[PDB]
RNA sequence: ACGACCGUAUAGUACGAGAGGAACUACGGUUGGUGGCCACUGGUGUACCGGUUGUUCGAGAGAGCACGUGCCGGGUAGCCA
RNA sequence: AGCCUGCUUGAUGCGGGCAAUUGAUGACAGAAAAGCUACCCUAGGGAUAACAGAGUCGUCACUCGCAAGAGCACAUAUCGACCGAGUGGCUUGCUACCUCGAUGUCGGUUCCCUCCAUCCUGCCCGUGCAGAAGCGGGCAAGGGUGAGGUUGUUCGCCUAUUA
RNA sequence: GUCGGGUGAGAACCCCGACGGCCUAAUGGAUAAGGGUUCCUCAGCACUGCUGAUCAGCUGAGGGUUAGCCGGUCCUAAGUCAUACCGCAACUCGACUAUGACGAAAUGGGAAACGGGUUAAUAUUCCCGUGCCACUAUGCAGUGAAAGUUGACGCCCUGGGGUCGAUCACGCUGGGCAUCGCCCAGUCGAACCGUCCAACUCCGUGGAAGCCGUAAUGGCAGGAAGCGGACGAACGGCGGCAUAGGGAAACGUGAUUCAACCUGGGGCCCAUGAAAAGACGAGCAUAGUGUCCGUACCGAGAACCGACACAGGUGUCCAUGGCGGCGAAAGCCAAGGCCUGUCGGGAGCAACCAACGUUAGGGAAUUCGGCAAGUUAGUCCCGUACCUUCGGAAGAAGGGAUGCCUGCUCCGGAACGGAGCAGGUCGCAGUGACUCGGAAGCUCGGACUGUCUAGUAACAACAUAGGUGACCGCAAAUCCGCAAGGACUCGUACGGUCACUGAAUCCUGCCCAGUGCAGGUAUCUGAACACCUCGUACAAGAGGACGAAGGACCUGUCAACGGCGGGGGUCUUAAGGUAGCGUAGUACCUUGCCGCAUCAGUAGCGGCUUGCAUGAAUGGAUUAACCAGAGCUUCACUGUCCCAACGUUGGGCCCGGUGAACUGUACAUUCCAGUGCGGAGUCUGGAGACACCCAGGGGGAAGCAAAGACCCUAUGGAGCUUUACUGCAGGCUGUCGCUGAGGACUCUCACUCCGGGAGGAGGACACCGAUAGCCGGGCA
RNA sequence: GUGGAAGUCUGUUAGAGUUGGUGUCCUACAAUACCCUCUCGUGAUCUAUGUGUAGGGGUGAAAGGCCCAUCGAGUCCGGCA
């Protein structure tokens, strides 16, 4: 048969590739020698292409201009800190082992100094709640009870542009610009729709998938479609 | 609109031009490679034993 | 969503209108004490009194989640 | 290159208890087919004459263009049914 | 079961061979072997089908012989079983003779010629022919056999006219 | 096109005049690509040119493109390449990371030029006049100098400033017309230098508790209006430029509406609308330098692509010429262009054909079907049903009005803007042409806008928002590469990957037996290495012990593949079809039965319904709006029909010139029968038949065009499928190497990841190399 | 009343497309053309140039569509007589 859309995807041609050269800031957490005197003030608030949610520029102290991951409720003028001995208030940056448990966290490194890589979309948030010398436990935006080094920086409070999926897209008009800022091909064409010549679901006088939808885990590319080693599926029971 | 006669207006692009150096007119000037001696390609010149019999 | 017309059905434009009833109804400014912030942008508000820019939810200035921060 | 039908007189007669109800023959007409013709009626008639919209020739007069007449009304010959 | 033999040579191991028995190929004189293509492609075949032609004529249509029977009585005004004998070539089936380097489909339409097993018209015979209207039969192909509703329909069903 | 004339051996088509026409977002003007001399002159007609030719994009020979201030050149965009590094058996191959370079000629950014004149052909390039920019040198000034500003930016609505154009008023200059008094043209003048400044922002004064302001939003004791001030715009005004230039002459003044250009206010984003060089910041005089490349012409119904001088295709700007009107619409007309969408002559000009006008009475009877044609139509007033997601349906439907002339009213600053009134009056007809909906109802499908088979399918198919399930915490899930490496990803669960369903509304039942996926698993089964036994002086080999994933077995799971019958008052094989809907786009029987409607209805709609063989995200039911989607009915209308006629234009027919192709075994004036491989112009028997030519519609030549694409055959091909055969990738899992210290455990030193580094996390695992078992139409 | 939203409506504005005529053409003007009708025309819009993805591979709102008159696996030459 041909190559399904899912191996095409790989080659990294331009069709499935993310508007790069149009993004803004990698929102990474500043790099501090020590001491946490780092403090900056929130110069602007601006759009974030990539997130589809705000990000604020901040001037620190030392004469470094550099775009944030925003959480909700700053603004400009606000001054953040970025340190062991930041203040406790939203906006500001510090090691888990400095936050007090109970607080909402954003932008959590998985190892420290990656600059942060969990709970960054829109008005998700972390959750610290557990201390320890050797281990922090952070409670994830999809539940999972995660455990960190307590070394790892983060952000108090939530990301900015909570409830952004709150609204529906009402018409295909509105999905097609915001799919233009992102490394996703679309709209897409089901499966079964297509010819056997480019899907395993492909074929038939009639629509329907072939054989039963549930592929296993060693499946290789170009078979794994459908639903991906599934523990389970429906709604019943 | 059919592809032959009235898609064969729309042909005004340059691609093909006389090459520096073999002289054909093979030298693409979109990819900066010639076609007929590989100038741009390859030092060496482009040359293949399928341009000919095989016993010749 | 009177924009929309007969289309779309009720629920999507039932909300767009909820959504955008809120969005747009003047927001007491954090800053100073005016209801007069208004939406720029995705997440983005303003007050016209004060000039006050800054970030919130994407529909409304504050969100649940947000609100609880200040708490503990 | 003529085929067929209806109607009237025959006759409310012959026949028949009655109900009902013919024919020969003589007439008038209709229909289908056929050939021809245009006084009559009808169609056409970008011959022609008139009305009138827009625009151009300054107005007027008189005209062009608007598809092979701008549009509308009338219509001779001829050709037609 | 006995014997022959293995690369310089001896020993051992483990092989190679002469004769034969047993193990299967049932597509049974022995390949190890599932489908789709209307997206299709090539070679060819009238060596082989679909239209049509041709042969046949069980089928079909029509006829005749015999005439049980009924027709209030009365075979033969009329209807007419069984069985028997045929004609046609409109249906259908059979065949594979013609054509696969091509004989374009059904229905309709338009236009021309024809057949008679006659629906009307002309002339007749019988009647279970009073008359009128019928029913059945004979000669006869000059002319006529029209308009409409459903359906692609042919066919057919239905409507109002009609000789 | 026509009449005259010119040139010439020769003139329908080469040139002049007149008369008649054609083109108005183009048939005009400037250009991009592309072409490449096609441009200009002279001389020609063998070639090319749909006829002719004295003509030409043709032939021959000469000539023509002039730049500091127009492009290139310079900058960077998506992205490309080179070198280094690494991979690869290898390279002209390959991804990353560095460096460098490349990458924009109309149409991204960008130092600076205008007016006139001149040539056969160039022209912001030459010449004349005037101006400007950059660099450098000299001199005076200046110590400032890099912070910042600019370059530099989306979509929708809109105010203000304002030029050209157009128009109106009056004057001047010139022309036209000649029953009036009208009608047309012109009335000019740059870059540049100087100056003026609305808006925005800000300051002082002031002191509003209700005022200020807008087309609209809005503004204010955190200080409104008013007043005064700082900063501050035009390709704009004004003065110079200019007893420059241009014009035969006059060589105007005001106004309105205002493209360009300038400057503001508002709204929208699950969308956020380049960068870099450069400029400003940062004075003036004088002088010198400013090289290199492009520059003709066409830019299309003859200069490009399509084999052609091809009715095709082909980007940009002129979008403000007059009337018209809502208008960048129609129609008519200027400026400008053309008679080359390039063969002519003749016949009242027949048949027949292509386009088309008009047809009495009937009015869809035509046809599969109203196909084709027609009907309606612009604007204002009145009025408007079912249904509905309350938006819509809706221009529903239906009714009325509509010109001209005279005198006026209202809105507005006004328009050469708009809305009305009174009176008069013409026609068959006042949106008089042109422009310009036919309307209504029922049913099916898909919610909607959107997509598609370039070249027979526009649909009910694809998409879509919405619904749902699946995978994954990022050293992830999914995917590409042999590798070095890479997409997703400047992304992180409100994410993005993989799938199904397909707006809204009411809903979505039962089944886990089979198959799929996943989890678990005492016991069973389960490979290789190492180990143990036998065997062999060793080895082959036989066997044992241990046992990973996997399987057996158990469980979970159907919005996972799919299933939901026969029989009786359970059986196969898990369950046995629930809400709904139903003769369905699914119903074989079938034109089912009843009703509606018609003279008559295999249609259509409603009801019934045992459903050959409906049914719930293989989604069910239903549904407003939408639709070049399928079917049905009504009103209106009509040459679709009854049944055809006449007319218009171009052909056809005759004449001059030009001048192919298809096709051809031979013979050939046939017809009726027969015969024959059963479908004969050619055989047989008869009949008929003097030769040739013109026009015609096409009966035959099983007419011409294509080695039938249907069917079958071939130990033919290809695409596709799968629990066909055989293999190959890939995933999981064990084992050996890397690999180290003290059936479960600690550590650190290799190795991996995070960190700028210190160091942190992990750790003999993982990665990688080798091999073994399982899965494996993803691929051959 | 103001305001002026909309994958909103009318529209041969430009521009894009192509329902029917099964019209004309079918040794064509044309190896996909001509005319009328018809659809879209502020947006998932249309369009120019530059740039990228390459053959069991691309690209594909999916028609086995498209990748230079070539596609159920392009083209060229070679294998090859
Ligand atoms: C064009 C062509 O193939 N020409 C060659 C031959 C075959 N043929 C023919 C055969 C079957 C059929 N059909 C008719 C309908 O049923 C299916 C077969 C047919 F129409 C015509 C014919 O006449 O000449
Ligand atoms: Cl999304
Ligand atoms: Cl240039
Ligand atoms: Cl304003
Ligand atoms: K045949
Ligand atoms: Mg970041
Ligand atoms: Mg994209
Ligand atoms: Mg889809
Ligand atoms: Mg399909
Ligand atoms: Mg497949
Ligand atoms: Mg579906
Ligand atoms: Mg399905
Ligand atoms: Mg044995
Ligand atoms: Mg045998
Ligand atoms: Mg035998
Ligand atoms: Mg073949
Ligand atoms: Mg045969
Ligand atoms: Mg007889
Ligand atoms: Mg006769
Ligand atoms: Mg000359
Ligand atoms: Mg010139
Ligand atoms: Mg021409
Ligand atoms: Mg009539
Ligand atoms: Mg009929
Ligand atoms: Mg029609
Ligand atoms: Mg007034
Ligand atoms: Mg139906
Ligand atoms: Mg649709
Ligand atoms: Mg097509
Ligand atoms: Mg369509
Ligand atoms: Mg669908
Ligand atoms: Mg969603
Ligand atoms: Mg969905
Ligand atoms: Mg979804
Ligand atoms: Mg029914
Ligand atoms: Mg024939
Ligand atoms: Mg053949
Ligand atoms: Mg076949
Ligand atoms: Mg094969
Ligand atoms: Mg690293
Ligand atoms: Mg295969
Ligand atoms: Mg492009
Ligand atoms: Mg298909
Ligand atoms: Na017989
Ligand atoms: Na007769
Ligand atoms: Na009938
Ligand atoms: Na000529
Ligand atoms: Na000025
Ligand atoms: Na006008
Ligand atoms: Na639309
Ligand atoms: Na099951
Ligand atoms: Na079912
Ligand atoms: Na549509
Ligand atoms: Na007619
Ligand atoms: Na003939
Ligand atoms: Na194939
Ligand atoms: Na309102
Ligand atoms: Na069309
Ligand atoms: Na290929
Ligand atoms: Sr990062
Ligand atoms: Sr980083
Ligand atoms: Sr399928
Ligand atoms: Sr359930
Ligand atoms: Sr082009
Ligand atoms: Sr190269
Ligand atoms: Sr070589
Ligand atoms: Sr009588
Ligand atoms: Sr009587
Ligand atoms: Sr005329
Ligand atoms: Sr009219
Ligand atoms: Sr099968
Ligand atoms: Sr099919
Ligand atoms: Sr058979
Ligand atoms: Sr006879
Ligand atoms: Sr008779
Ligand atoms: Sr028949
Ligand atoms: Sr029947
Ligand atoms: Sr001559
Ligand atoms: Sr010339
Ligand atoms: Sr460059
Ligand atoms: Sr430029
Ligand atoms: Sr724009
Ligand atoms: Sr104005
Ligand atoms: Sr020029
Ligand atoms: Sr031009
Ligand atoms: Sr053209
Ligand atoms: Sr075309
Ligand atoms: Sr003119
Ligand atoms: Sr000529
Ligand atoms: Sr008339
Ligand atoms: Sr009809
Ligand atoms: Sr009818
Ligand atoms: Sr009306
Ligand atoms: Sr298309
Ligand atoms: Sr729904
Ligand atoms: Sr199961
Ligand atoms: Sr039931
Ligand atoms: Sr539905
Ligand atoms: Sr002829
Ligand atoms: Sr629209
Ligand atoms: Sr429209
Ligand atoms: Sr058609
Ligand atoms: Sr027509
Ligand atoms: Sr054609
Ligand atoms: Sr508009
Ligand atoms: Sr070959």
């Amino acid at each position: 048969g041909r190559r399904i859309q899912g191996q095409r995807r790989g080659r990294g041609t331009s069709t499935f590739r993310a508007p790069s050269h149009r993004y803004k800031a990698d929102l990474e957490h500043r790099k501090v020698e020590d001491g946490d005197v780092i403090a900056g003030t929130v110069v602007d608030i601006e759009h974030d292409p990539a997130r589809s949610a705000p990000v604020a520029a901040v001037e620190f102290e030392d004469g470094d201009r550099r775009l944030i991951l925003a959480p909700e409720g700053v603004g400009v003028g606000d001054e953040l800190q970025v340190g062991v001995s930041a203040e406790i208030a939203p906006g500001n940056t510090l090691p888990l082992a400095e936050i007090p448990e109970g607080v909402p966290v954003c932008n959590v490194e998985s190892s420290p100094g990656d600059g942060g890589k969990f709970a960054r979309a829109s008005g998700v948030n972390a959750q610290l709640l557990t201390h320890d010398r050797n281990v922090a436990v952070v409670k994830l935006p999809s539940g999972e009870m995660k455990r960190l080094d307590p070394q790892c920086r983060a952000t108090i409070g939530v990301v900015a542009g909570g409830g952004r999926t709150d609204k529906p897209f009402v018409k295909a008009g509105n999905k097609h610009h915001k799919m233009k800022a992102r490394g996703t091909k679309w709209p897409n064409v089901r499966g079964v729709a297509m010819n056997a010549v480019d899907h395993p679901f492909g074929g038939g006088g009639r629509q329907h998938p072939g054989k039963p939808k549930s592929i296993s885990r060693n499946a290789p590319p170009g078979r794994k479609v459908g639903d991906i080693a599934s523990k389970r599926t429906g709604r019943g029971g | 609109t059919g592809a032959g006669t009235p898609s064969q207006g729309k042909k005004n692009t340059t691609t093909h031009t006389k090459c520096r150096r073999c002289g054909e007119k093979s030298y693409h000037t979109k990819k900066k490679v010639c076609s007929s001696c590989g100038f741009g390609k390859s030092a060496k010149r482009r040359d293949y034993e399928w341009q000919s019999k095989a016993g010749e | 969503s009177g924009r929309f017309g007969a289309r779309y059905g009720r629920v999507s434009r039932r909300r767009v209108a909820e959504i955008e009833s809120e969005m747009n109804e003047d927001h007491a400014c954090p800053n100073c004490g005016e209801d007069r912030v208004d939406r720029q942008g995705t997440g983005i508000w303003q007050c016209s009194y004060c000039d006050y820019k800054f970030t919130g939810g994407s529909y409304k200035p504050e969100t649940p989640g947000g609100k609880t921060v200040r708490r503990s």
